[PDB]
RNA sequence: UUUAAAUGGUUGUUUAUAAAAAAAUUUACUUAAA
RNA sequence: GACCUGGCGGUGCUUCAUAUCCCUCUAGAGGAGCCUGUUCUGUAAUCGAUAAACCCCGAUCAACCUCACCACCUCUUGCUCAGCCUAUAUACCGCCAUCUUCAGCAAACCCUGAUGAAGGCUACAAAGUAAGCGCAAGUACCCACGUAAAGACGUUAGGUCAAGGUGUAGCCCAUGAGGUGGCAAGAAAUGGGCUACAUUUUCUACCCCAGAAAACUACGAUAGCCCUUAUGAAACUUAAGGGUCGAAGGUGGAUUUAGC
């Protein structure tokens, strides 16, 4: 059996993302990329830099709002910005969401030496597309 | 007291759409479409449910494969799953007396037929067909069994072997849907004129990998020549200029056609074969209706769907699989 | 590496070894089982070892209607930070390890005799 | 702006490439990947430098 | 903080054979000929055997930048079969779709 | 808590007239945000006897690049704004014969934009 | 494009839940971000290791790491040079003596800009990421110390000593040494004499006609020199002119017209201190009134470049005289400049650009028809600023003189919107309003809606921490709002809450009464409403009492009634 | 550089910055094994001599 | 109805509960004086 | 003693299997040489897979490196707020094999058995209603075909602590780290593949109307030997080419694989 980034049956009690509920066969029928350059198109390169950057850039966030995140974010690169789209909730205060904007858009752009900005989304609470 | 733990509201949580949540609905298309119609620069008064695709898919473009995941801006009453009324009042008493059957639009409708047989007892096609079962259960809007289906079927079967009247055939005409017969009778070419004035219909034709294109002249010699050369030259093997034979032999009219035909990719017999293809169609313009039509019984005029398949991984071929050992 | 490190939903799917082949066909003993325990329910945003105070974040943004600035705890200021959430772990580790007594049927560990208390409510307001 | 433009599409390019499914052994079992490239080309004509 | 030992000494080679690329190309362009004489190209011979070992690029190996996996490796992304079927299978690789045909 | 959590107001969408000027909503591009767009756009495969998903919230949306800032009303305004930056073509340079009279040589160069920091 | 009037201002997060409601929001939720990125800076500076691999192409200088340290340790004039640069004034003012005690030589010019740096920030060290009334000059300081050190002393030794210590409000010793300056027979700057005007104005505490003459005698000083006064020069005497506010206003007028003649074209900020120095305290305001209108006839539009530090100040300025002159059409012509090419970006910052549009849009409610009104409501609000409570209370008043009261259910919703639904001056307004006059079936619906929603925020007052409050006014126009409306179950219940808070019923609200209890014909209700005034010991309930006991009341209700008096 | 991303995001998590729940993950841990006893021992005075 | 077709080490199977909580700010220019 | 459910039966009946069970059809494997795995034996000298579901398997790959092995030597807060390819895949996550070339798994209720384990269908209907999951439908490729993909719950404590992470136990002057050198062989057996035994063939031209060859100078090595070249710091060893050499093999036992 197939195991890879499937989430498996339950009791009918466990609410699951419209994301994680398509399994890998529908990356380019149900659900799109969460991630979207131009290093993987035929003829271009730095599709090995553009990776470890999106690896880290969904770390730093994961940890930087703990316990925030609604879903996984939508990384999107024009030229030189870096735009990071994320879902978040409404359970901190916006005084703290404003202070990690600032914080967070400051420090990726000087590790990263772009024009970095953050773009948040706040929903009341996980979208739930089923329950499994 | 040893406490169950006590459940939550329930996760499944069917969604159901009040009727006045859908009015809501309504009047959110009925303002998004004319912001819609101001975003595109267009009169809010004429625009359509097919501008408003063409400018979604504009605004919101969507490359999934599947069109049912794509961004959509439907009226509500196309999007929101018809869902039948409340069928008891305050009260609590139902409105149909065939209510606690569970099923009182179908054998409502039953008993309707029934009567009608009755009363037309004591009384005395190709296009349509019976209404499918899934979209019986929609003018319904109840689910229904294939036996049921079955059922109701034969006695609308009954109803129109027996003899009927102006209103018992409107009646059946509710559930007989139309078929659109697809003909398949060839399309003959334009037949064109060059500098000259002679007649000639240019067709194409295909064949693994190999495209041909083919002029066929009103009037000739027999004449045929591939990528500029003669054909018992580009053609050594005997068995490709059979197929060129077969179909100027089948309508008898070997020595009476020149053929220009170009001719590129594939193989050999690929080749032959497409030109085979492409001389046929062409050919169908000076021929008679019903010789075009033998033709196509013949296996003259259908493109041959035979293509190479893919290997697989884990098989030494497309079906070839390697050695098997039980031990 | 950091780019090794998973999250806490997978580290601790791993260390429990709720699904697996020694709990299918009663292969394995009860006794062992751990239990899950979320470390981020005392942790505070902006709160770290060195002690700094980020205004806006860690401490207000505002005092005495003007911005505060970066400021850092002193050292015994930080201990006392440190020891007290070490004392906060462990009233509430207390809190889960204390045993509510349960009212023993006919014999300790027997089902027999255990109230389970009222029937649930019916679906159209009524009441046991 | 007054510019000439003619559009055509050129043919698209999939890129596939094969992987081991499992983590170890079981080679005959594979997951194959694509990477789809499509194409268009503007071609404006007579422009002048600004 | 390399993923292990053994990353860590590849990146010590690739230091390594990036500080000496332009000394060891120049002794074997000395090498790769038939004009110089022979004694003048035994003398290089010796000189670019001399060269730490660590110097010679054939001794990089391209691991795995995420878990350092020596083999199965795609040179594109850099990342091993695993890791990166990982992050494919999950939608986080810009373009990259199973393939079905 | 003092007082009840933080109330999110209600999206501005709700105070868009049906004649408003869109390209001042959205100027240049911008992610998706559900708030601003004041459309009943829904996205996602329906689950059985169920819709598309709303748009608030929906990833899958936010994933789409957006021509939202490139109206057809936008783009005929940018253009009459830039037309003060060119220049005209040679009348006399009507077709390409007449180009290669004039000037025979053609230096062909290519750029190349793609994304990133460099 | 243009500005979107449904949006908040493009720096904050566009989301409802991140949008600021509020003017006080608005300021917390800047300073929120400006402290993250203050917090990231200070990383990045403590830490340049791991921001120094440069992947950009081309290289961005602005995105690297800054180092504020001295990289030169010997001790040398060059290696101090460095230290001056960085502006470490305690590093640099030791290795100059050091420098000194080694006895190796510095330039003057190094020493004068070792005084520069001195001068300028009163020997402390500029304000760093991390580790006002008075007189901050002090005798003992280092730029004395060195002052006097110096071997060679040229112009500029002495001119920036006499501006620190201006700027130090160290006027008196300013004055000294620029006497000392006089004694050697050195030429001061442009920016020397203009430091010491401010100088003399504020050492002494003369009559205006001393201190004019002082000026005056500073000018004839400029000119025997070969010094030619710069656009500074003119505006700190119109600053200074200031304190002297009635005797200064021809003068004030004799240094414009100056100006003008010499050729320096005033800005902003000489036109703001003019109209600051005209626009006192006074009910005529006749000066004022052909001053603003004269400017503003010059100014017409003219696009400005930032010249004088004061140049913000003029905007905010001149729409307060258009509020006091009560004169809109001087106030649209206030705004028509600041919305020519680029003059918007001299309102100012945020508590200027507030008191601005304060100002402005409580004129426009005043002296605008209600139309327009609005739709300057609805540009300015929220995109332009949030409004404050007192400029509801405006807008409502306009309604009001209008009879456009349709629309107070709109405002208060609004009200809630910007941080006003607890204010106590806003909902005893709008209920008052309501209530005042009786209205058509659908307007009295749609004020009881309003109502009900005030009353609701009476209820989740967030003051009920403290104590909970229901004024009297309040309270009664709440209930008849109900009665007219129709809902008498929810106006029945007011009545428990008047005698629960001490409130009295005004007599309104009990002759009305009256009919919602004949229309139902219940004797029973009858009587509450007069046991109720009974208790408050209202005269008007004594002969109410009789009427209704003649219209509806039962026999045993009527004895009762005479005996609970 | 690994080093980078390692020290970084070591560096933001002790100034409170970043959230490290792998990090949190193994201190719970070795803080579990010391009231267990199975606490590492001192460098040069091992069990073995 | 209708050829023959033997074998497979020992022990290893199923009971008691379940579940965190928050937070302060506190709406309105410029200046200036002694 | 009597039952419930499942399994199994060299158990009955009926209907079937479409590369399929039998009869059939085509080309192979099992013999020879070579290539490459594995088992044994050997070596101071890895590890894992190892009925179907291991055996050109982890490897889309080992001259050093890779490397985890062996010998010798060296280092001790150590690239790391250490480290360990140390034990336990019978503690696990992760990713998979297998039945599956399946169609079943079902929460929540209702009813039957006298309120037992359990069971729940008959359409001219007799107690079942059933969310969800899988199948299906859709989608990818050249069609509505075909092929891919998909394929639930479970079965084999099936594979993998050596992708990485990690519970438990163990090492911490060593079970950790580094350097130099070195082993990866063939008595023998066996799996898969490659090339042949030739005349539907061999060689040359050509790319299908040719001329020669055709049994001890024929067919037949991609092996052995020599030389040269390519890559590399390093090649008796890796690869390519040339020369030289001309062997077994004469269509293969029991048995056995694949294809509509
Ligand atoms: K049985
Ligand atoms: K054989
Ligand atoms: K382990
Ligand atoms: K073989
Ligand atoms: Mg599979
Ligand atoms: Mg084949
Ligand atoms: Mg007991
Ligand atoms: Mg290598
Ligand atoms: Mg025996
Ligand atoms: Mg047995
Ligand atoms: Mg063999
Ligand atoms: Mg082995
Ligand atoms: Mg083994
Ligand atoms: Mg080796
Ligand atoms: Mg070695
Ligand atoms: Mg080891
Ligand atoms: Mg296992
Ligand atoms: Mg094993
Ligand atoms: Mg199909
Ligand atoms: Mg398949
Ligand atoms: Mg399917
Ligand atoms: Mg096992
Ligand atoms: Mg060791
Ligand atoms: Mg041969
Ligand atoms: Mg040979
Ligand atoms: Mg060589
Ligand atoms: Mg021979």
């Amino acid at each position: 059996k197939n195991r890879a980034a499937r989430v498996r049956v339950s009791k009918g009690d466990k609410p699951v993302t419209y994301e994680e509920a398509h399994a890998p066969h529908y990356i380019a029928h149900r659900k799109g990329w969460l991630s979207l350059h131009t290093g993987n198109l035929d003829g271009e390169d730095h599709a090995a830099e553009r990776t470890v950057e999106d690896v880290f850039l969904r770390k730093f966030m994961w940890g930087t709002f703990p316990g925030c995140l609604a879903d996984q974010l939508v990384l999107k690169r024009r030229g030189n910005q870096l735009e990071i789209c994320a879902v978040v909730l409404r359970q901190l205060s916006p005084h703290k969401y404003y202070f990690l904007v600032g914080y967070s858009e400051t420090l990726l752009s000087y590790f990263y030496k772009c024009p970095v900005r953050l773009h948040l989304q706040t929903v009341p609470s996980k979208v739930v597309y089923k329950y499994l | 007291a040893f406490v169950i733990p006590k459940k939550n509201v329930p996760t499944s949580k069917r969604e159901t759409y009040t009727e006045d949540f859908i009015k809501k609905q309504i009047e959110e298309f009925n303002i998004g479409k004319r912001h819609l119609a101001n975003m595109m620069g267009e009169d809010p008064e004429t625009f359509t449910q097919e501008d408003i695709d063409r400018a979604i898919a504009y605004l919101f473009p969507s490359g999934l494969f599947e069109k049912r995941a794509r961004p959509v801006m439907k009226h509500p009453e196309q999007i929101f799953p018809r869902q039948r009324a409340i069928q008891w009042g305050e009260d609590g008493r139902p409105f149909h007396y065939l209510f606690y059957t569970g099923k009182q639009s179908y054998y409502s409708l039953m008993h309707d037929v029934y009567g009608m047989l009755l009363n037309l007892e004591k009384h005395q096609v190709i296009g349509s067909r019976w209404l499918i079962k899934e979209e019986l259960e929609e003018m319904l809007v109840e689910k229904l069994s294939d036996l049921d289906y079955m059922q109701f079927i034969r006695l609308l079967e009954k109803l129109l072997t027996s003899q009927c009247g102006a209103a018992e055939e409107e009646f059946v005409q509710r559930f007989r849907r139309s078929v659109t017969l697809e003909s398949k009778k060839q399309l003959i070419e334009p037949v064109q004129y060059d500098e000259q004035g002679m007649a000639f219909s240019k067709s194409e034709g295909k064949r693994k990998t190999a495209k041909a294109e083919a002029i066929v002249y009103k009037h000739g010699s027999g004449r045929i020549k591939v990528n500029g050369i003669d054909y018992q030259l580009y053609f050594p093997i005997t068995q490709d200029r059979e197929q060129l034979m077969f179909p100027f032999h089948f309508v008898d009219r070997l020595g009476k056609h020149d053929v220009t035909c170009t001719v590129s990719g594939g193989g050999r017999s690929a080749q032959a074969g497409a030109i085979r293809l492409a001389m046929a169609k062409a050919l169908c313009s000076f021929v008679t209706e019903d010789e075009v039509e033998w033709m196509r019984q013949a296996g003259l005029l259908t493109t041959d769907p035979r293509v190479r398949e893919r290997k697989k991984p884990g098989q030494e071929g497309a079906r070839r699989k390697f050695t098997w050992k039980k031990r | 590496s950091f780019f090794t490190k998973l999250t806490a939903d997978e580290l601790w799917k791993g260390a429990l070894a709720e699904t697996g082949a020694g709990a299918k066909k009663g292969r394995g003993k009860r006794t062992k089982k751990k239990k899950r325990k979320d470390l981020n329910r005392g942790q505070i945003i902006g709160e770290g070892r060195y002690g700094f105070l980020w205004p806006g974040l860690n401490v207000p943004l505002m005092k005495n209607g003007a911005v505060q600035t970066i400021a850092q705890r002193s050292k015994e200021e930080q201990e006392k930070v440190e020891a007290d959430m070490i004392q906060q772990r462990e009233e509430w580790d207390r809190k889960k390890k204390m045993k509510v007594k349960r009212e023993r049927g006919w014999s300790g560990n027997s089902w027999g005799g255990i109230s389970l208390g009222p029937p649930d409510p019916g679906p159209c307001g009524e009441t046991y | 702006l007054g510019i000439s433009i003619k559009v055509h599409e050129p043919p698209r390019k999939i890129e596939r490439f094969t992987l081991l499914q499992s983590v170890h052994i079981y080679k005959k079992h594979r997951v194959q990947y694509e990477m789809r490239t499509l194409y268009r080309c503007l071609e404006l004509e007579h422009l002048t430098g600004s | 903080h390399y993923v292990d030992w053994r990353m860590w000494r590849d990146v010590k080679r690739r230091k390594m054979a990036y500080e000496y690329a332009d000394e060891r190309l120049r002794i074997n362009s000395l090498r790769k000929n038939t004009i110089l004489p022979k004694i003048l190209q035994d003398v290089a011979d010796e000189e670019i055997a001399a060269l730490p070992r660590d110097s010679c690029p054939v001794r990089i190996r391209n691991r795995c930048v995420m878990t350092s996996r020596p083999r199965g490796v795609k040179r594109r992304w850099r990342l091993s079969r695993i890791v990166f079927r990982h992050l494919a299978d999950h939608g986080q690789l810009s373009g990259i779709q199973r393939a079905t045909w | 808590e003092r007082p009840p959590r933080r109330k999110a107001l209600p999206p501005r969408t709700e105070k868009m007239a049906v004649d408003q000027d869109w390209p001042s909503v959205y100027p240049v591009a911008a992610p998706f945000k559900p708030s601003a767009v004041p459309l009943p756009v829904r996205m996602g495969y329906p689950v059985k006897k169920g819709v598309p998903m709303a748009k608030e919230g929906n990833l899958e949306l936010l994933k789409i690049p957006n021509f939202l800032h490139l109206t057809p009303v936008a783009i005929k305004k940018h253009c009459e704004a830039l037309k003060d930056f060119c220049t005209e073509w040679p009348a006399a340079l009507d077709s390409d014969e007449k180009c290669e009279k004039h000037f025979p040589i053609e230096i062909d160069s290519t750029d190349y934009v793609s994304s990133g920091p460099s | 494009v243009n500005r979107d009037t449904t949006a908040v201002p493009y720096v904050f997060q566009d989301d409802p839940y991140l949008m600021p409601a509020s003017s006080l929001e608005s300021r917390s939720f800047l300073l929120a971000k400006k402290s993250g990125e203050n917090v990231a800076k200070f990383i990045i500076n403590s830490y340049p290791k791991y921001f120094q691999k440069d992947i950009a192409e081309p290289h961005i200088p602005c995105l690297m790491p800054e180092y504020f340290e001295p990289q030169i340790k010997d001790i040398s004039e060059a290696a101090l040079k460095e230290r001056i640069e960085l502006r470490k004034v305690k590093a640099s003012v030791d290795m100059f003596d050091q420098l000194l005690q080694a006895g190796t030589t510095v330039s003057l010019e190094t020493t004068n800009s070792l005084l520069d740096l001195l001068c300028y920030y009163g020997d402390q060290e500029p304000s760093t990421d991390y580790h006002q009334f008075g007189v901050t000059w002090r005798a003992k300081n280092n730029a004395e110390r060195i002052f006097s050190l110096m071997p060679e002393k040229n112009e500029h030794s002495y001119c920036t000593m006499i501006r620190g210590m201006v700027k130090h409000r160290a006027y008196e010793q300013a004055l000294n040494l620029y006497t000392e300056l006089l004694n050697n027979r050195l030429h001061a700057d442009v920016y020397t004499f203009n430091a010491l005007i401010e100088a003399t104005v504020c050492a002494i505490n003369e009559k205006f006609e001393e201190k004019w003459s002082k000026i005056l005698e500073l000018l004839r000083h400029m000119v025997a020199q070969k010094v030619k006064p710069n656009l500074q020069t003119f505006n700190t005497i119109l600053k200074c002119l200031r304190r002297f506010h009635v005797f200064a206003r021809s003068p004030a007028l004799q240094v414009l017209r100056e100006m003008k003649a010499i050729g320096i074209e005033p800005s902003l900020a000489t036109y703001h201190h003019i109209i600051r120095l005209f626009d006192q305290p006074g009910d005529p305001l006749k000066r004022s009134s052909f001053i603003i209108y004269d400017i503003m006839n010059e100014l017409m539009g003219k696009r400005f470049s930032p010249k004088d530090p004061d140049d913000d100040k003029f905007f905010q300025s001149a729409m307060s005289i258009c509020s006091s002159l009560r004169d809109l059409e001087l106030a649209y012509q206030v705004h028509g400049l600041l919305k020519t090419g680029d003059n918007w970006k001299f309102i100012g910052p945020d508590q200027h650009r507030n008191f601005y549009y304060s100002k402005f849009f409580d004129l426009i409610c005043l002296m605008e028809q209600i139309d327009v009104t609005l739709k300057w409501y609805e540009d300015l609000i929220p995109s332009a600023y949030f409004p404050h409570s007192q400029t509801m209370i405006h807008l409502l008043q306009a309604l009001d003189v209008a009879n456009r009261l349709e629309v107070i259910p709109k405002i208060w919703k609004d009200s809630k919107e910007y941080g006003h639904t607890f204010r106590s001056d806003l909902r005893e307004e709008i209920l008052m309003l309501m209530a005042r006059d009786k209205h058509p079936p659908e307007l009295q619906v749609a004020f009881a809606d309003c109502a009900a929603d005030i009353k609701s925020a009476y209820e989740s007052q967030p003051i009920r921490q403290t104590a909970q409050d229901w004024p009297a006014t309040s309270l009664n126009c709440i209930a008849i709002l109900f009665l007219r409306a129709g809902r008498t179950q929810e106006a029945w219940k007011m009545l428990g809450l008047f005698r629960k808070h001490n409130k009295i019923p005004r007599s309104e609200l009990l002759n009305e009464l009256m009919d919602s209890a004949k229309v139902s014909n219940s004797p029973s209700q009858a009587i509450e409403v007069v046991e109720l005034a009974s208790a408050f010991s209202l005269p008007i309930c004594e002969g109410l009492t009789q009427r209704v006991m003649s219209d509806f009341a039962i026999n045993q209700e009527q004895k009762e009634a005479l005996s609970n008096l | 550089n690994h080093h980078t991303y390692a020290e970084l995001m070591q560096t933001l998590r002790f100034l409170g910055l970043y959230r490290d729940e792998h990090q949190d993950f193994m201190d719970e841990q070795k803080r579990l094994k010391k009231l267990r006893g199975k606490e590492k021992p001192k460098k040069g005075e091992g069990k073995r001599a």
